[PDB]
């Protein structure tokens, strides 16, 4: 003989909680209680525990327990037990065509009521858990309660057969009966629902045609009245009339005019409207947009609005708030493959956005800019790029370089520049760069013969402060080897040379070699170098065969069995030395 | 149309979930966590759209809790932000300046209100009334079942 | 010295601490977690990590990552002394150390860890000695053959142990993980002679859907320290298996960027990166990717592996023999006038997972020796990949 | 045009405690309290709360007086500004006749940043220190610090130093720790004053202050000898005959600080050696982690005096419960301590080793027996032939390593071992690495002479080429060649290929080069090349490692530091 706890009482009992032990103690002991409520199937006190478990759940506890007696609440007379019920329904369910029957059954048995509020109920749920059988079975029961015109109803089917399509593909012929009158409605909800159930119906080519050529018209007068006036206390929205509405319709609209003159060519008009009379004070309307924007996309119209579109777009990058400039970029990648030259209008902000605080901006920022790089553009942007890339974060970095190195390698314009750029990527990402680089930018170097000295020259700069980086250093020793000839102050064009000491030359490389920073591989470039000057210069020839020898005793396998080489060519036949190495190859592409 | 919708609070406190898509009671839990963590563990400073796992996300900040949600990237994120909005403002003229507690003890109506709000994923009404204006009576005729 | 202590969970998320002096905490601690993996990879595992100029000096208990800070050069065997003690005092207070316990106790925590330093240097402390400092008590938290025949021969005594994981996975174009699985399974292969008792030490780590033994196991004595004891049938036989569900981060990546007009021509280039610890590689990896029915003559062009083509299946095929962890390679290829792309690799000595066998003992009545050989693999093929 | 929801002062959480916080019976105020902090802790926002909280203060229970207290503690570092506005509240606390309280109240005004607290607290310190109480003292002792450490100091601070000294030595319970330390991290921070510490009496009072038991305590006081000892003699053997005790007793941070001034001081020496062995084994038979510092210390250590455990070694083996990081050391050490007398046993063991299963443990363990035949050249063989001997196992990674490592025996005992190439070659599929597989290829070349297959071998792997670790290629290329020169008629094809290869099908700048640089040597003199390419080849030299003599004396003073495991100096770590 019993005396059950009541809902709120028991969470406020687990409000007492002290310890997460505890907690277990307490809800154990309550299920355990409550378990034995339900051996007896006592038709009062179900819906309380019912609830209780709920919560229990919702805690993420033992739930499956009493799916079933769930569904014997549904089953009850009373509207209550029916409510709590079905939404344990929707909780506590596995999609178990069983049950799925039974649940079917009271669904039907109670789709069909003297009141009217159950009913809802029913559709409701059947709109959240329909598997294609269920469906399949009640399809047509949803028809026969989509006519009759009691708003609050209406609605919730019209959504119901919705999902049902969605699960059943095969059933919206039967719908096309509701269709024709639907958009006359008065009760924005109905003509809402109405809406995207025609929307979602249009994924069957046929009826396009049938609402395509229809509706259009109709559509139109709906959203404009909207737009076009009145405040709405049971409406607005910050100074708008069913946002809802009012996008849904737009969305509808897109979809219909998909390909075709005469559909477009009969919207182009509202949605011009649309953008001049919207107000662009907070987010809300700026949805409005959003989407009239899409809409305008897909679908064919005057060069001259779809111009509008963009421009707009370029407006919300300008927006004080985030969120906003998000979809912005989103969307306008999407539309550079196709509206090229129209974009362009707004570069300069964009990659002005790189400066963001946030990453997703960001990226996309980054992506699209980069896509926009033409022919004329290209010396711009980099110098920008650059000066990103530079600062910019690890995860970035990396993808980044990919993207100038394109860039230049497609669009450019001189060598020194390409060059010069590459090479500055180097110096600050490198540690990220690919790995054909080394090779990729040499090669470039050797094909084009004139910047070989500005190379050379500005590679020892930089390789003189800095050390960090190891491809950088590895391009440098290379060239200051096979190039030191025109290192050493020559008739230099293309710009001005500067102070070559061979001593310094040498001091240089010497630290690359000893210094804890450079790699097996890099020391190699260096010595080697080091003797292609041998060659290559006219007086330290002396210091020179010093190192060598030194080396010939180092654990780098490598390092020394050259060393030992190279020692032994000074040791014995000197003058090879100049045929030897003298003379770089060439490969070309 | 929305795949699902949560209610969490700063620290991972389930509030009110409401699933609009079939799914195992596991990969439920899964979704839930999986995303809270990578959900809240994110500065207030940055946006309110994320693409995971190929759907879009939303949510927005009220107070220690949570409002979120996932959409078809054929969608607009905007708009959806407008409708949580749209819920809590719900919620809100229902309790009289509701406030997180409420959500917990009563999430039973929080759902009902939603649930008569959104359906099969999607709007049922937007009128601020009708669903009030609905959802009171219902309650009326709830009241009237346990007192005849 | 210190100035700082944390008690984590796994996670590696700030479960509840205390600052004893003036360094930017908020960051670092954050840090650790991501550090501590790295260096875990570069199998350069240290109690003392590094960032920055910032030290971490840490021990993990059932459950959790106790740690300690420093900008200065720290007196380190002290804070490591000093930690664990704490735990011991802790441990007595209530029963074991565990989220859960530390996620009641909070407050009194909050007291202990007062009096139990300050500034850094630890004003003393050892538990009777303190019981009298602190306020209010806390809350404890205690819980809780015929297979193999016998007189089994030959000569030389040997046996193979061998993990293997493979990784199931789905990514769009969206690049998000969609299906995280990795089956686990750690076949067996053994001629040892006579009846001999196995000992196997495990690595920690092993959310997790199923795990099954085989009845021939033992768990190592109750409580959470990881040994497996058994005894092995003779020949093959799967010691153990099972599946997780965890956010691998795609280890082959791969993406196609298309480009075509003009004279019927179309153009594609893919990335591939691999994101692994470095210090490891994959092999005789694969790359299946996906074309047009009707494609007239390719012409492909690339760094690395050889690529090839087969009009049946209607597939482009990328090759390579072997593949570092941690680099990006580039392949080109263009032909002239929709199915998910996937790649099947291997990659010996690694664990997707994360175990690491930790020990094999062999203890026989024969006082003898016994020689046995491991091999890590994480191979597999639902590695799919999509394209919209 | 107004919108914050969810955001109401009329009920909820924070009202709900609010209220429950103001009620009457002690109790409730309490418990609410508690789930405060709590509710604080787990990152919850308790601004709000803030004020009835605090004004709970003038309430009395300790029970409730501390939590409060806690609570505001937590704020501390956080939002400083909070903090303050308790002031008052202390420093009328500090009076309170329960020294316990006045003295948190030390304690926490001492745990704040700002520079509006020295005008508040100051005064009220002095007097909390010269008290009378062991916690009181102490506690303010610590904050001593803080407020040194505070963003300025005073003429007044300056003065309060002297206190410290005086008060130091003085009041006797562990409360001189605290004061010891105090100062001794105040002190490098290094004007002056911190210098003064030179008296052989001031160290008596630290003599007795040793045997008076504050672990942490003992520390500190070493911790300061590490700033001591010039020129005497009498004074050594009595500071030192004193800590003899100290090594015995109790937790390695003490046995450790202790030992890290024993050796800063050095028939004395046999006395202090022989004692100091017992001490540092027992230290091992500890804890894991600890194990690692000491391991690491004990290195810098046999490398100063070798001469302490120059026999002390059946105990530095590797057990299997041992971790990772554990065993790594453990043999970076063993190595240092090896001779003939040793190696049999060291062998025996490694060899065992290389039969476990945690890889990377073998790696460096064979990579063990490595450095091992170097050190002790009396043992070349020893070590190969039980290299050789693993070998034979084919147990594929073990291999590869071997490998490896006996190149580099190569070209430290040149022409000494041969047979051994063909057993070798022997497992050529198996191995897959980069160094493993270059380095074997390179062998070939060398002795190409020996092995005649030497051909197929290396052409084995061109086929396969254009692909395989950038430094391979680069053997592979000269060893061809070596050969080459050996004058085979059949070698002509094979070297072409290569250098063929290696010089228009290849990519890699310097490859390309030490290519060409051949291909012109030989299409211009054989002969001249042939004495080049293999010519007399000089001796290797890695004495670049075992530590230094300036370095090292300087680093054994901070044993039991950071610096006390990189090995490296105060330099790196500072910023």
């Amino acid at each position: 003989m019993p005396a059950p706890i009541r809902l709120r009482e028991l969470i406020r009992t687990i409000r007492t909680a002290r310890t997460q032990a505890e907690e277990r103690e307490m809800i154990q002991k309550e299920c355990a209680a409550i378990r034995s409520s339900f051996r007896e199937e006592d038709n009062t006190y179900r819906c309380r525990n019912v609830a209780k478990l709920l919560y229990m759940h919702m805690l993420g506890y033992p739930a499956h327990f009493g799916q079933l007696e769930c569904l014997k609440l549904i089953a009850s007379q009373k509207f209550t037990d029916k409510r709590i019920g079905y939404l344990g329904a929707m909780l506590l369910l596995d999609e178990r065509q069983d049950v799925h029957l039974l649940m079917t059954n009271c669904i039907k048995n109670d789709l069909n009521h003297s009141t009217q509020f159950v009913q809802g109920l029913a559709l409701c749920t059947l709109g959240c858990m329909g598997s294609s059988e269920m469906c399949r079975d009640l399809a047509g029961e949803v028809e026969k309660l989509l006519k009759t015109s009691n708003s609050y109803l209406r609605k919730k089917a019209a959504l119901c057969a919705v999902h049902v399509i969605r699960k059943v593909p095969e059933l919206m012929e039967m719908f096309l009966p509701a269709t024709k009158n639907l958009l006359n409605e008065k009760n924005h909800g109905v003509l809402h629902t109405s809406v995207v159930l025609l929307t979602e119906m249009c994924e069957r080519s046929p009826d396009m045609l049938a609402h395509f050529r229809k509706l259009v018209p109709q559509l139109v007068r709906i959203l404009k009245n909207l737009i076009m006036s009145g405040y709405s206390p049971e409406h607005d929205v910050s100074g708008i009339s069913d946002p809802f509405l009012q996008v849904r319709i737009l969305r509808l609209l897109r979809i219909l005019g998909r390909n075709d003159d005469d559909s477009s060519e009969a919207m182009n008009d509202i949605l011009a409207q649309v953008a001049t009379n919207t107000e662009t004070s907070k987010n809300v309307g700026n949805a409005i947009l959003y989407e009239t924007v899409l809409t305008i996309m897909d679908i064919k119209s005057e060069s001259g609005l779809r111009v509008l579109a963009i421009n707009i777009l370029g407006r919300f990058l300008l927006n004080n708030d985030k969120n906003i400039r998000y979809v912005a970029l989103t969307s306008l990648l999407k539309t550079v493959q196709t509206d090229h030259n129209a974009v362009q209008r707004h570069r300069s902000t964009i990659v002005d956005c790189l400066k963001d605080l946030d990453v997703s901006i960001k990226r996309r920022a980054m992506e699209l800019s980069f896509a926009l790089v033409n022919g004329n553009n290209i010396r711009g942007m980099m110098k920008e790029l650059l000066y990103f890339l530079d600062s910019c974060e690890p995860e970035f970095k990396a993808d980044c370089a990919s993207g100038i190195f394109l860039a230049a390698e497609k669009y450019a314009p001189s060598k020194r520049w390409h060059i010069d750029t590459i090479m500055r990527v180097l110096t600050t990402a490198g540690s990220y760069v690919r790995d054909d680089a080394v090779p990729n930018l040499i090669q470039l170097i050797t094909n084009s013969v004139e910047m070989h000295a500005y190379t050379v020259q500005r590679l020892y700069k930089a390789i003189l402060g800095d050390y960090s980086q190891q491809p950088l250093v590895q391009v440098a020793a290379w060239c200051i080897g096979e190039y030191g000839d025109l290192l050493v102050s020559g008739q230099c064009e293309e710009e001005e040379p500067i102070q070559v000491t061979e001593d310094e030359v040498l001091d240089i490389l010497e630290s690359v070699l000893i210094s804890n920073m450079s790699t097996s591989v890099t020391r190699g470039y260096a010595l080697t170098a080091i003797m292609k000057l041998s060659t290559r210069f006219t007086c330290t020839v002396n210091r020179i065969k010093k190192v060598v020898s030194i080396y010939g005793s180092s654990i780098d396998v490598e390092l020394q069995q050259r060393a030992v080489e190279y020692n032994a060519l000074f040791k014995k036949y000197d003058h090879m030395r100049s045929a030897l190495l003298e003379r770089m190859p060439v490969m070309e592409k | 149309m929305m795949r699902f919708m949560l209610l969490f609070s700063r620290q991972g406190k389930l509030r009110l979930q409401k699933w609009y898509l079939a799914t195992s009671d596991k990969e439920r839990k899964k979704m839930v966590r999986e995303l809270m963590q990578v959900v809240l563990a994110r500065k207030p400073k940055m946006c309110s759209f994320l693409e995971w796992r190929d759907l879009k996300v939303v949510y927005k900040r009220y107070a220690s809790l949570y409002f979120c949600c996932a959409i078809e990237g054929q969608d607009n994120e905007l708009i959806t932000l407008e409708l949580i909005h749209r819920y809590v403002e719900l919620l809100d003229k229902y309790f009289g300046s509701v406030c997180e507690l409420d959500i917990i003890f009563n999430f039973e109506k929080a759902y009902f209100i939603l649930d008569e709000f959104l359906m099969g994923g999607d709007v049922q009404d937007t009128s601020k009334k009708s669903v009030l204006k609905a959802i009171e009576q219902a309650d009326l005729l709830q009241e009237e079942d346990e007192s005849p | 010295s210190a100035s700082a202590v944390y008690v984590l969970d796994l996670k590696g998320k700030v479960l509840i601490c205390r600052n004893y002096r003036g360094d930017v905490d908020m960051s670092e601690v954050e840090h650790f977690m991501p550090i501590l993996m790295e260096k875990e990879e570069e199998g350069m595992l240290s109690p003392i990590l590094a960032h920055g100029g910032v030290r971490f000096m840490w021990i993990k208990h059932n459950n959790l990552y106790l740690v300690a800070t420093s900008k200065k050069n720290a007196c380190v065997s002290l804070v490591f002394s000093f930690l664990y003690k704490v735990v011991q005092v802790f441990s007595e207070y209530f029963k074991e150390l565990e989220e859960e316990s530390i996620r009641d106790n909070f407050v009194i925590i909050y007291e202990l860890l007062d009096e139990l330093m300050d500034f850094g240097y630890p004003q003393t402390t050892d538990s009777k000695i303190l019981q009298e400092f602190i306020t209010q008590e806390g809350h404890k938290l205690e819980t809780g053959v015929s297979w193999r025949s016998e007189g089994i021969k030959y000569r030389k005594n040997e046996v193979f142990l061998d993990v293997i994981e493979a990784v199931n996975l789905l990514v769009s174009a969206n690049g998000n993980v969609l299906r995280s699985e990795i089956v686990g399974s750690i076949k067996m292969r053994v001629f040892l002679s006579g009846m001999p008792e196995l000992r196997l030490g495990l690595n920690d780590k092993v959310e997790l859907e199923d795990v099954k033994f085989h009845q021939c196991v033992r768990l190592s004595r109750f409580e959470n320290d990881r040994t497996i004891s058994f005894i092995p049938p003779d020949g093959e036989f799967e010691l153990m298996s099972y599946r997780l569900n965890t956010h691998v981060k795609p280890l082959i990546w791969i993406e196609s960027v298309i480009e075509k007009h003009s004279h019927s021509r179309i153009e594609y280039m893919v990335k591939a990166k691999s994101q692994f610890k470095r210090r490891s590689t994959a092999n005789n990896v694969e790359i299946h990717i996906p074309v047009p029915n009707d494609a007239d003559s390719p012409k492909f062009k690339t760094t690395v592996g050889s690529v090839k083509w087969v009009p049946e299946n209607s597939e482009i095929v990328w090759s390579v023999k072997s593949f570092p962890g941690g680099k990006e390679y580039l392949m080109r290829a263009h032909f002239g006038l929709k199915p998910p792309i996937s790649v099947k690799f291997e990659i010996p000595y690694f664990t997707t997972s994360g175990i690491q066998v930790r020990y094999l003992k062999i203890i026989e009545k024969s006082g003898y020796q016994a020689i046995p050989w491991v091999r890590y693999i994480t191979q597999n093929g639902d590695y799919q990949l999509r394209t919209q | 045009t107004d919108s914050k929801y969810f955001t109401t002062t009329k009920k909820g959480e924070i009202f709900e405690l609010k209220a429950e916080l103001n009620s009457d019976k002690k109790e409730k105020k309490k418990e609410a309290v508690k789930k405060v902090i709590a509710s604080m802790t787990v990152g919850k926002d308790v601004s709000a709360l803030f004020p009835d909280v605090v004004n709970c203060m003038q309430t009395d229970n300790l029970e409730l007086k501390k939590l409060v207290y806690l609570y505001l503690m937590n704020y501390a570092k956080s939002q400083p500004d909070m903090a303050i506005m308790a002031v008052n509240t202390f420093v009328k606390d500090c009076e309170d006749p329960n020294p316990l309280i006045r003295a948190l109240a030390v304690r926490t005004m001492g745990c704040i940043r700002v520079d509006k607290i020295t005008e508040y607290l100051c005064e009220p310190l002095r007097k909390c220190l010269k008290d009378e109480d062991p916690y009181v003292r102490k506690t303010a002792a610590v904050c001593v610090a803080k407020l040194h450490d505070i963003n300025a100091q005073m003429v007044e601070d300056q003065g309060f130093l002297d206190t410290l000294k005086d008060l130091i030595s003085d009041s006797n319970p562990m409360v001189v720790a605290n004061r010891v330390a105090a100062l001794s991290e105040i002190a490098e921070s290094h004007p002056s004053s911190n210098l003064l510490d030179l008296k052989a009496q001031s160290i008596n009072k630290l003599l007795t202050a040793l045997n008076e038991c504050t672990e942490w305590a003992q520390i500190f006081i070493l911790d300061c000898l590490g700033n001591y000892m010039p020129k005497d003699d009498r004074e050594a053997q009595s500071i030192c005959e004193r800590v003899t005790p100290r090594l015995s007793h109790a937790n390695s941070a003490v046995v450790l600080s202790a030992v890290k001034v024993l050796m800063k001081f050095m028939d004395y020496y046999a006395t202090l050696l022989k004692k100091l062995a017992p001490p540092l084994v027992t230290l091992l038979s500890a804890e894991p982690e600890p194990q690692y510092v000491p391991l690491r210390n004990i290195n810098l250590i046999v490398q100063k005096r070798p001469e302490i455990l120059k026999h002390e070694m059946k105990v530095f083996f590797v057990k299997y419960n041992d971790p990772i990081y554990v065993k790594l050391e453990k043999l970076d050490i063993m190595i240092r301590l090896a001779s003939q007398a040793n190696i049999a046993q060291v062998l025996a063991e490694l060899k065992e080793y290389a039969t476990e299963v945690d890889v990377d443990f073998v790696r460096k363990a064979v990579r063990a027996i490595g450095r091992c035949a170097i050190k002790v050249e009396q043992s070349a063989e020893r070590c190969v032939s039980t290299l050789l001997d693993l070998i034979q196992t084919k147990v594929n990674y073990v291999v590869q390593e071997a490998i490896v490592v006996i190149k580099d025996i190569f070209r430290k005992y040149p022409n000494k071992y041969e047979s051994v190439i063909a057993t070798l070659c022997e497992n050529l599929d198996s191995d897959d690495e980069p160094e493993a597989r270059a380095a074997m290829i390179w062998i070939v070349g060398e002795y190409a002479e020996r092995s005649d297959n030497a051909d197929e071998l290396l052409e084995s792997f061109l086929d396969g080429f254009h692909d395989e670790s950038t430094q391979v290629q680069l053997q592979l290329l000269t060893a061809i060649v070596k050969l080459f020169l050996k004058k085979p008629t059949e070698t002509q094809e094979l070297v072409q290929q290569v250098l063929s290869l290696a010089t228009q099908d290849s990519d890699n700048p310097d490859l390309r080069d030490r290519g060409y640089i051949y291909w012109r040597l030989l299409s211009t003199d054989p002969v001249a090349a042939k004495e080049v390419v293999l010519a007399e080849k000089p001796l290797i030299s890695e004495e670049t490692d075992l530590i230094e003599p300036t370095l090292l004396d300087e680093l054994i003073c901070y044993i039991g530091t950071l610096a006390s495991v990189y090995h490296k100096p105060p330099n790196a770590f500072v910023e």
